[PDB]
RNA sequence: CCAGCCCUAGAACAGGGCACA
């Protein structure tokens, strides 16, 4: 089985690529917003 | 053009040798080879073993039913009347059966009088190993019985080889005495047991179980497996020594890679010590009583 | 340094050396068949009756004046020529030719069959193993027609005899690797052909040699091949488009 | 009856083999069929195939290995067709891949194949003392984020649900099953023999009956790969190893007035359409939800 | 050169000599000529010493073939199936008898280097050395720095 | 060291490179689709974009007039440049050209060749590598994810 | 500089069989879904490009035959049409090329 | 010269008895007097050794060597021969068992250097031999695992014997 | 994970980027 190489743009569609970009972008934004207040969640003893 | 004939003939010999190395021909029959005389070969086979056979008995034993069938097929293919002499070959089935029976009985009796502690299954396995296809075929091939056996399929498959060997045994039994045939068997079959082990041909499955059964028979309570010495426990190749103690008395000890294999080896050693087949046993007496 | 290659294989025949031959080409047989016998499409059912086939064959062989005059010319050219003793000899020649093709005896096959029958029966079989046999014959071979070609430029007469043969044969054509390719060796399948033997009458020796093998147009198709065959599509150029036939 | 699971597997395999031998002996001779290739790549191609012996997989082998690698489904002139199903008569064939313009049929076939694989894994990953019965393969469209399978467990297993460790174990079992290439064989049988083939699952018997009701000739499609036999609609993929990425998302216990059935959900992507890590995680998180579609 | 040639251990065919001795020479075939001056020694040997040797060794089939050949040869076929070919071209009767006695006393095995001049089956009488056969045991089998 | 550079060396030097790019740009303006070496086409892309930007700037702009006079060798292209290519590209900002790498040349050089083409030309469309249809498996799963995201809001 | 000794065949093989000099297998090969030929995933199909090149050569040959002068370039837009086609209202006012061959499948009307 | 790789294609085997396994078909082919170089052709031969015919043709289509088209033509001719002459169905069921490249008869020319010195320039020519076997491609040998290494090492430790002991 | 496109990274081979625009 000579499997070929595959990147993330090969199998996607014109209507799915921007959706994927937005779905990862807002995900990263929400993660950085949730990690924005570390002193109130569970800080280690200073 | 280099004038000469010695170089040319020697190079022809070299080319023949290279052709032999390249395409090996199938083995041809020694009888079909040019230099051959059947009566002389029979007499030489009789005289080389320091025995006094019977010529008719040997000619009866060295024929095979497959050879008879092949000759009958050739007769039917050629169209000649051969029912006068070809049907009177006296196939060696009865001689082979007599040889098998006498050899098995004599080997069983020899093993019983030599090792009294050998169980029934043990002596049966020993007899079957000494009369198996491999040992009998090796002995016959070393005695050149294969070359004198009149039979098709010159490879002479192991069943035909063993049948012919035991037919020779039966011919010896009918010609000479039973004691002489027993000495022949002792000299040409028991020699294959020199240096061999009991379990290599017995091939038991539960040595510890057989050992505890033998101890129950010999009125011994139970063996205890104990670690005597060890060389490394976390190494990649551990070495353990497991000993068997009956009433706090060491009866056998075995080394191994793991504890289970070491205990199996200790059980095997204890079984051999109980049955008497030990490396320090009496050598087999090869003498003339 | 000035060294060049040689031995350039080329095949070019020219009319000047083709016509400048000192000796004309001696042919042992003719090129092809002049008068092809067209059998009626009712033989498949007529062969079911024994006498209703023999009577029709005898009548058709007797009433054809061309066959009668050809037989008379063969008789007057060479004595000891009988029509009744011909079918057995033809059957034996056919069986011997098949056995020779089985045994790969090319010299005997050349003695039996002619120069126009040998290639068509040796080309695609020279590298295959065949196991042919003869089991039975349902209908005896029936001499249908006799023709004669007389070329007067050289005074050469060649007589051809057509014989309908209904045989029961078993064919098993293997391949050069040893695997079975065409059919089984134990199936006695029936076949019905027309063997056209040819003999040169001016020749003093005159051995009867098989020349042609005619099959009826209504004959059943041959047995299927054990393998699967793929027919490639039309190789089209880039500036060409495909046209689907209807 | 007192029958071990291995004994049931052996009996099913033996009966399927007997039916297959009967189907093969139904035709004593090897007839020649003339198959046209109505595909887009090589038009006008003709194949001289064997009746009930040659397969569209053999047709792809005749064409080129690229077809054997790409083409998953076959369209025999009016309908889908798996690769390992023998041809019947002369027809025309068109191959169908995953990246085609109308790959809906191939997607549904891959869905059914993954559902059957998950069902086999669930059936053979549980203990012997417990009873486990596969109901059917719920035909959910491609828009649904997962393929589901209905399983009825023992009465004593209606309390616990498989945890993350159990889901990972199921996924490992599915991956090990995929590792060994298993061909999917499809056979056309009758309900009269399917009933005695199964003989144990009342739900499977009812499913066979309701599928043969709509069939005027009482024709049931059985599918079998390796040692497992199951009935499902539509053809299947030729090979198992085509399923590259495979996960068991979660399970949903639905209760009815008769009994409760575990609805196991799985996600899968072939080797031709494998996705990225984040894409696979998002699709698995979507498959984590509930899927409800019966009619 | 040991590395260039083969090697084998000192073995005996069919454990010869243990129960009874068997002459390993099965057949001995001479091929000579009647008029060639090179076959003088072979001719004189066949005249004089073949009968005494045949009487001394009954278990060997002795073949003699006068044929139009130039080099007198001797082929010894043994019980193991080995075929040893030697040339007796222009050799005196004493040398012929010496070669015949040599071929008779040979065992038929290959004439190559023998690694061990001895071969004893089970040489482990009374025990074989192992790294624990001479070290004393401690109370309970404790390791050097192990506390119980 | 070749850090922070945008122009690649071609021809026999700077002036030879300018002349080669000028000839390539003239051929491109004349034929609306040409093919050359991959590096030459990648270099010509920006010059063609700038030439279209200058042509859209109007006819009376003498700067763009003399720029086209220098670049377009065949003077029968300047009226074409100002009255065909520039007018048809008004709403488009930078999507004027299309460059695609073709298979290597059949000659023994085996060079990396590309084809550049002005959009909206009167030529058969190149076999552009298109995306997969929305009916594919992964595209359908992504459409389902998108529908779920839209229903969540 | 001169070599001091002849390099043996063992070292010769160890040098000219190293994976650094062996031709690597390219795994980006795919088939063209249109015509069924072979192409790479980042390169246009050779067969389709050859078809387009032949058609473009024919179109340019005809449009150059229409212009009997070398420096006679069209001042307006150009449109190519095939047999069985008529210029519409959006196609009027432009230069027109007429081809006897039918419009192929890949060429869109637009 | 020598011509045996072509004569190897004319051997005939005895018929296979009923019950024996099917022997796969073998097809030998060769191209003589190629203008390419011996080593440069051997590189492509080693590249396409052991691979399937389909993947070999796929690689040769994109290979930039001049011998790529040569070997592709040779493989196409060999496949056509195996399909037509030999009884080998499923034209894509072949794999390259052996693919070698040897030298042939060269030509000598004078290559001038200067100062009245010269060199014997050798116009090279190479023969390309190929063997196609009907059947699936053989699997690639995987690297030896740690378990196999440990087993072989334990076996080598166990196969020891007390040398010069008896 | 490395098809392809860039790099203040680089002979080749390597390394870092290609979602906010
Ligand atoms: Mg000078
Ligand atoms: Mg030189
Ligand atoms: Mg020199
Ligand atoms: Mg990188
Ligand atoms: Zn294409």
């Amino acid at each position: 089985h000579g499997k070929s190489v595959t990147w993330w743009d090969e199998h996607l569609s014109e209507e799915n690529v921007p959706f994927v970009k937005q779905l990862v972008s807002d995900e990263n934004k929400a993660q950085l917003a949730s990690k924005l207040c570390p002193l109130k969640d569970e800080p280690w003893p200073i | 053009a280099k004038k000469g004939f010695r170089a040319a003939y020697r190079f022809q010999k070299e080319l023949e040798r290279w052709r032999l190395l390249r395409c090996p021909p199938p083995p041809v029959r020694r009888s079909e080879k040019p230099n051959w005389d059947y009566h002389a070969e029979i007499q030489a086979f009789g005289h080389r073993l320091q025995e006094t056979f019977s010529l008719d008995l040997l000619k009866t034993a060295f024929v095979n039913s497959c050879y008879i069938k092949s000759e009958e097929a050739k007769r039917q293919k050629l169209g000649i009347d051969k029912e006068a002499a070809l049907l009177n070959l006296k196939d060696n089935q009865e001689l082979s059966e007599q040889g098998i029976s006498f050899s098995q009985t004599c080997l069983t009796q020899f093993f019983e009088d030599a090792f009294p502690d050998l169980p029934t299954e043990g002596v049966t396995s020993l007899v079957d190993f000494l009369t198996s296809e491999e040992v009998v075929c090796h002995v016959a091939r070393n005695l050149a019985v294969e070359q004198l056996a009149l039979s098709a399929e010159f490879p002479v498959p192991p069943p035909v080889l063993r049948q012919t060997f035991f037919a020779v045994i039966g011919a010896l039994l009918q010609s000479s005495g039973p004691e002489r045939t027993a000495l022949f068997i002792r000299d040409f079959l028991i020699t294959q047991m020199t240096g061999k082990e009991l379990f290599e041909m017995w091939t038991i499955t539960n040595p510890m179980g057989l050992l505890v059964e033998e101890l129950k028979k010999r009125k011994i309570s139970a063996p205890e497996s104990r670690l005597t010495r060890q060389s490394g426990s976390t190494t990649a190749l551990p070495v353990y020594f497991v000993g068997l103690y009956c009433d706090r008395k060491l009866i056998a000890e075995g080394p191994g890679e793991t504890v289970l294999v070491a205990e199996e080896e200790a059980a095997r050693v204890a079984l051999r010590k109980l049955f008497g087949f030990t490396e320090n046993r009496r050598p087999w007496d090869y003498s003339k009583p | 340094s000035e060294k060049e290659f040689v031995e350039h294989a080329r095949k070019a025949g020219l009319v000047i050396p083709h016509e400048r031959l000192e000796r004309p080409i001696h042919l042992a047989c003719t090129a092809g068949i002049f008068d092809a016998y067209v059998p009626p499409e009712g033989d498949a059912r007529i062969s079911s009756l024994s006498k209703e086939g023999l009577a029709q064959r005898a009548e058709r062989l007797k009433k054809n004046v061309a066959s009668q005059l050809s037989i008379r010319k063969i008789r007057e050219s060479d004595p000891n020529f009988k029509i009744k003793d011909f079918p057995e000899k033809a059957k034996d020649i056919f069986i011997e030719a098949h056995l020779c093709l089985n045994n790969s005896d090319h010299d005997r096959l050349h003695t039996l069959v002619t120069e126009n029958c040998f290639p068509d029966m040796v080309w695609d079989i020279r590298y295959k193993t065949v196991r042919w046999s003869f089991v039975e014959s349902l209908e005896p071979p029936q001499v249908v027609q006799v023709r004669c070609s007389s070329l007067m430029n050289q005074g050469n007469i060649y007589g051809q005899v057509t014989v309908r043969m209904h045989t029961r044969q078993t064919l098993a054509i293997y391949d050069r690797f040893g695997r079975l390719m065409y059919g089984q060796e134990d199936v006695p399948r029936d076949v019905l052909e027309y063997v056209v033997f040819e003999k040169h009458l001016v020749d003093p020796y005159g051995s009867w040699r098989m020349h042609g093998k005619i099959i009826p147009p209504w004959a059943p198709p041959k047995q299927p091949i054990l393998k699967t065959v793929m027919i490639p599509g039309p190789q089209l150029k880039p500036w060409e488009e495909f046209e689907e036939p209807q | 009856s007192q029958l071990s699971p291995t004994e049931l597997i052996e009996m099913q395999n033996d009966l399927f083999n007997k039916e297959k031998n009967r189907q093969l002996s139904l035709t004593p001779r090897t007839e020649k069929i003339e198959v046209k290739h109505v595909g887009k790549t090589d038009p006008g191609t003709v194949f001289v195939m064997n009746k009930n012996i040659s397969t569209p997989y053999s047709c792809a082998m005749h064409l080129s290995e690229w077809y054997c690698r790409k083409s998953i489904l076959a369209l025999v002139d009016g309908q889908p067709w798996d690769m390992y199903k023998p041809l019947t008569k002369s027809c025309e064939i068109k191959f169908l891949t995953f990246k085609d313009d109308d790959p809906g049929e191939v997607n549904k076939a891959y869905w059914r194949s993954c559902a059957m694989m998950m069902g086999c894994v669930i059936e053979r990953a549980f203990k012997d003392e417990y009873v486990v019965s596969l109901v059917r393969a719920p035909e959910v469209p491609v828009i649904a984020g997962a393929f589901c399978y209905d399983v009825v467990l023992d009465k004593r297993l209606d309390e616990w649900m498989p945890t993350k460790e159990n889901l990972h174990s199921f996924t490992k079992d599915a991956r090990a099953l995929i590792y060994k290439d298993l061909p999917f064989e499809t056979l056309e049988v009758e309900a009269k023999v399917a009933l005695e083939i199964f003989q144990h699952n009342k739900y499977k018997l009812d499913f066979i009956e309701e599928k043969a009701s709509q069939n005027p000739e009482r024709i049931v499609k059985l599918h079998r790969f390796g040692d497992f036999i199951d009935v499902s609609e539509g053809p299947l993929i030729p090979r198992t190893s085509i399923c590259f990425q495979y996960e068991v998302s979660a399970v949903h216990n639905l209760q009815t007035q008769s009994s409760l059935v575990r609805r196991f959900q799985g996600l899968s992507l072939p080797v031709h359409l494998r996705a990225h890590f984040t894409i696979w995680n998002k699709l698995l998180e979507r498959s984590r939800k509930m899927v409800t579609e019966d009619k | 050169t040991a590395r260039g040639t083969a090697s084998r251990f000192l073995t005996s065919v069919l454990h010869n000599g243990l129960g009874r001795y068997v002459q390993q020479l099965q057949r001995l075939s001479f091929s000579l000529s009647r008029d060639a001056p090179s076959s003088r020694g072979a001719r004189e040997f066949v005249e004089r010493e073949v009968t005494d040797f045949a009487r001394r060794n009954p278990g060997v089939v002795i073949y003699v073939n006068p044929r139009p050949c130039c080099v007198p040869r001797v082929v010894a076929e043994y019980l193991n199936g080995a075929v040893r070919e030697e040339s007796i071209h222009c050799k005196s009767v004493e040398e012929i008898a010496a070669l015949v006695q040599k071929l008779a006393d040979q065992s038929g095995l290959d004439v190559i280097r023998i690694r061990k001049p001895f071969h004893t089956d089970s040489p482990s009488i009374q025990g074989q050395w192992h790294p624990f056969t001479n070290k004393p045991t401690t109370l309970g089998g404790l390791r050097p720095r192990e506390v119980q | 060291i070749s850090h922070g550079r945008v122009f690649r060396r071609l021809g026999l030097g700077p002036e030879s490179r300018i002349h080669l790019l000028q000839n390539l740009l003239t051929g491109l303006v004349r034929h609306e689709r040409i093919e050359a070496s991959w590096a030459r086409v990648d270099e010509l892309r920006g010059y063609a974009e700038k030439l279209i930007d200058y042509g859209k700037l109007g006819d009376t702009n003498e700067r763009a007039m003399r720029m086209a006079d220098f670049w377009l060798t065949e003077k029968d292209l300047i009226p074409k440049l100002f009255q065909v290519l520039a007018p048809r590209f008004q709403g488009q900002n930078g999507g004027y050209t299309r460059m695609l790498q073709i298979p290597n040349r059949n000659e023994q050089d085996r060079a990396k060749m590309a084809v550049i083409e002005y959009k909206g030309n009167c030529l058969p469309p190149l076999p552009l590598p298109r995306r997969d249809s929305n009916l594919t498996l992964l595209n359908q799963l992504l459409q389902g994810l998108r529908q779920d995201q839209e229903a969540s809001s | 500089a001169a070599p001091k000794n002849r390099r043996s065949i063992e070292v010769n093989r160890c040098r000219r069989r190293n994976p650094q000099k062996l031709i690597k297998v390219k795994n980006n090969i795919d088939v063209c879904p249109e015509c069924g030929h072979l192409k790479q995933k980042h390169i246009l199909c050779g067969y389709c490009y050859e078809k387009v090149r032949k058609e473009t050569a024919e179109i340019r040959r005809q449009m150059g035959k229409q212009e009997g002068g070398p420096f006679r370039a069209p001042t307006t837009e150009t449109v190519v049409l095939y047999s069985g086609e008529t210029p519409s209202e959006q196609d009027q006012g432009k230069r027109i090329i007429e081809r006897e061959r039918k419009r192929p499948s890949w060429f869109t009307q637009n | 010269i020598s011509r045996k790789w072509e004569k190897k294609n004319k051997i005939v085997y005895p018929p296979q008895l009923p019950g024996e396994p099917r022997r796969p078909a073998e097809i030998y082919h060769c191209r003589r007097q190629i203008k390419y170089s011996k080593d440069k052709m051997w590189y492509l031969a080693k590249l396409i050794r052991g691979m399937s015919i389909d993947q070999a043709l796929a690689q040769l289509e994109f290979s930039d060597k001049k011998g790529a088209q040569i070997i592709k033509e040779v493989l196409l001719e060999a496949q056509d021969m195996a399909v037509r002459d030999h009884n080998v169905e499923f034209r894509s069921n072949l794999y390259v068992a052996e693919s070698t490249s040897g030298r042939g008869q060269y030509l000598k020319r004078i290559r001038y250097h200067g100062r009245g010195r010269f060199g014997i320039m050798e116009k090279v020519f190479c023969h390309y031999f190929v063997k196609l076997v009907e059947g699936p491609p053989p699997p690639r040998e995987a690297p030896k695992t740690a378990v196999a290494h440990a087993r072989e090492y334990i076996q080598e430790l166990r196969n020891r014997t007390i040398t010069h002991a008896l």
